[PDB]
């Protein structure tokens, strides 16, 4: 299910917890490997763990020059209908995203590669999404990890 | 039918007022350009996030109330990276470096074409100095008469790149893409149920 | 190649001559700095008495590469080692001999050869500042009747890349 | 990028003002075509030593206040070698060897353009008489209108020999390159010491 | 080393004695030679003696209709920082110079052809500028001595 | 005059100044690179700048497990004659050395391979010992230069 961008070693980063009142997080890059272990490339992987009685559905969805609005570890978003930035939540697909549904799969990939007006030079964001909110039972875990993997490529 | 009228060049095309310009009896104004000006042409051009094009100018001049006077002006374009005059009879006015037309009001409106005059490949709306207008009237003596003008700008030859989400809460400042944090107003009308079509 | 004026101090102002020259001498330790200057055609500074940086005054953007030849007129019984650095933009001027040989420099010695070429890789001008320090590797030895002191003579030129737009009256 | 921006053609182009004339209420006015008139377009022309071109004049003519009146117009362009006018009913007003041309105010400028009038293969500023223009206003009574023109010039099909080092100090004299003796300011900016980056 | 002006018998003159507060000698072409022994070509010769003791650099080179300012043996520059001309003394290298260094050589020689509006008619001039001071110790020559040798070519 | 031992970028040190009353200096191999900028190579450069009325000779030698015994700068030798190791200066040429004497030539280069018992792991050290002392007269520079210049080749 590899999608890429317009048609055109592995750093892992913290691990996230989907709570039942989450909003979002949203990475900047490449500001989220300045400090662990220019043109290049991304390979980014987000994948969660969760069991068969637990649902929900995340929206990973790349964004760039994705600029915010005044009212590593990554933000989290207040105002995620209107992602502190104007710009609708529905509105997100038309963007290079990819949906994480708790029902089928567990994992998410986008292939970005280089977009700029200048060739040598924060290029674009990441936001993940809880459009449908988790849900389960009393006695099951009440926090779901998500971890995020990054790959970069062809780096000059 | 074909798909021609949903393209990106007659998608910004018929051109509109971008500014407008009072002088009363200073007798000299400074426009600077700017696409968002009006409500209209930052929803438009928000769509994208790179775009690539060329301008085109028309100086409509006129009296306040209709009628028009043999008045001779001069319509000065500065350049990116030079000094604005910042008096009537400063020393920029007969600067070589910096074109100027020079129309009568009797005459049929001046017709210039700015081209892209960014160091990028691009434009860029979210992180250019397109340029800067310079309006007087010729003369040493101060003119009898009461000028304004309207501004309309083409957009020739676009190209856009990296297609953006549409926005739909109101503009506060034009620097920053802010909204009101007391209220976030909805997209859709509300209905009173959901089975009530 | 055009001369430059790296010396251009307060107190040359009476004498204009001595701008041309900048002097090293004996008691001058090592490891010390002796001269610095930017690397900009169009502000202020060294780069106005060169006719790179005063026909770019008349344009407004302006991107290539240059080159910065220097040259020795001491006595033919001296010799030495100076050490010509030159650090990337964006970065910061060093404070000794040691982290200013890390980046690119020169080793440029007059007991054999008389004149040096150091060539900046690229300048833009839409800071970028390519600022380049002349440190002294070793101290000045002379024997007995030649000068103590000497001078050099910094030129500067443009490569076959520099090119420039935006045609601006001063 | 290509380096025709930096040619000799486009370095001379951009025609601005040379010469500005006021006819208040004598009636003729004698220029003398001279490059050397301001400040501008005289440094960059002692850039080099040999120049060849031609000349493109333009007569921009409207009263002290904007407005433009019914007036009839002559310029008249006197060879070198020919004797200037001395009068406003002089003989050299009739002279079928000089050329001239008669346009109103309410008419788009002249557009005159002067070939290399030299005896020379070049010109030389540093060892011409390209000519003198004679403005006045037809008729034999005195028009009761306040006159004011200003001339642009430009040069056409630049080519340049000997380049020189540029002026960077001031003029006095409009002859010879004089300079002040008292004072030699430097061309650089200084600072307070050798080691301050 | 012949480097000849934009790619296209023998008379001495006198000797100028290269002071330690000498300011620049300069010659008017082709007047140097109306009293000693138009189109026609130049061969012009400028060497020093020195020892390996004395050092300073000058820098000679021609100069095409250079005209003077109002504050056989030549004049002596009065201000030469501004050559007397307003044109300043470090940009002068864009005419066909030469340097001529103590420390190395002590010959130099600019072929100069005809270069006029008129084929058939003072040209040119020739600046000699002591730009690094001569300095010397106590007991050694206290002045050099500088030789101009003229050579014309092709004359009509 | 290259060396090679036994017949098998630039990095460059701070600058020793030669004095009148100079012992010698030792370096420590490969403890003088570990701040600036196990299986190696190594070329070293040992070139000084003196004039023609200067006087005198240096020793250049590298020593393999050089260790000293109880009485990146380089310390400063206290008894040069028996190197504070119990060996004596004269007999130091077994090693694989260069002279630098002051008449002829200013530069000494040693290629230094690898040497040890064990393939993979302070192996060598660097003796300067001014054999013949410095000599001048009056007025002449005090002090000379001491530059060395070290170039490692193929890490493993």
């Amino acid at each position: 299910n590899i999608v890429i961008a317009y048609g055109e070693r592995f750093f892992t980063l913290d691990t996230k917890s989907w709570a039942k009142d989450s909003k979002g997080w949203y990475w900047k890059f490449p500001d989220v490997l300045t400090e662990v272990g220019y043109r290049s490339g991304f390979c980014v992987h987000v994948q969660c763990n969760a069991s068969k009685f637990h649902q929900g559905a995340l929206l990973v969805a790349v964004l760039p020059e994705y600029v915010l609005g005044t009212i590593q570890v990554g933000a989290v978003l207040t105002h995620p209908y209107v992602l502190d930035a104007g710009i609708p939540l529905s509105q997100l697909t038309v963007c290079p995203h990819q949906w994480i549904n708790l029902r089928t799969n567990n994992c998410a990939t986008i292939i970005v590669p280089y977009m700029n007006t200048v060739p040598f030079d924060c290029n674009f964001g990441l936001l993940v999404i809880p459009v449908v909110p988790l849900d389960f039972n009393a006695g099951a875990t009440s926090e779901i990890p998500i971890t995020v993997t990054i790959a970069p490529m062809c780096a000059e | 039918h074909s798909t021609q009228e949903t393209a990106i060049g007659n998608f910004f095309s018929r051109a509109g007022l971008v500014s407008i310009i009072t002088m009363p009896t200073d007798g000299y104004a400074n426009w600077d350009i700017d696409l968002m000006g009006y409500a209209q042409l930052r929803r438009k051009c928000e769509l994208f996030t790179y775009m690539r094009f060329d301008a085109e100018f028309t100086f409509v001049v006129a009296k306040p109330n209709g009628e028009l006077v043999p008045q001779l002006l001069q319509y000065m374009y500065v350049p990116p990276g030079a000094p604005k005059p910042t008096s009537r009879d400063s020393f920029a006015w007969q600067t070589a470096t910096n074109p100027s037309v020079f129309v009568k009001m009797t005459d049929p409106p001046a017709q210039v074409s700015v081209p892209f005059m960014s160091p990028a490949s691009a434009y860029q709306w979210f992180y250019n100095m397109m340029g800067t207008f310079s309006i007087r009237t010729v003369g040493t003596k101060k003119s009898p008469h009461s000028i304004t003008l309207r501004v309309y700008m083409r957009i020739k030859h676009v190209r856009a790149w990296i297609p953006r989400p549409l926005r739909n809460q109101p503009y506060l400042f034009k620097t920053n893409p802010n909204y009101k944090g007391n209220d976030i107003k909805c997209t859709s009308t509300s209905r009173d149920k959901i089975t009530t079509l | 190649e055009t001369i430059l004026e790296v010396n251009n101090l307060k107190t040359n102002e009476t004498t204009p001559m001595q701008r041309l020259c900048f002097p090293v001498s004996v008691q001058s330790k090592t490891g010390e700095l002796c001269a610095a200057f930017r690397a900009d055609p169009g502000r202020d500074g060294p780069w106005q008495s060169t006719i790179l940086g005063q026909l770019c005054r008349y344009y407004t953007q302006w991107s290539g590469s240059l080159e910065v030849t220097f040259m020795f007129a001491g006595s033919f019984m001296a010799t030495g080692k100076m050490l010509i650095a030159y650090t990337p933009p964006g970065g910061s001027v060093p404070a000794d001999r040691i982290t200013a040989m890390l980046g690119t420099h020169v080793i440029w010695d007059f007991g054999l050869q008389s004149s040096v070429t150091l060539v900046v890789p690229w300048i833009s001008n839409t800071y970028t500042t390519g600022i380049i320090t002349i440190w002294y590797q070793t101290n000045y030895v002379v024997p007995i009747g030649a000068p103590t002191t000497a001078y050099i003579v910094a030129l500067a030129a443009a490569q076959d890349n520099f090119t420039m737009k935006l045609c601006k009256d001063t």
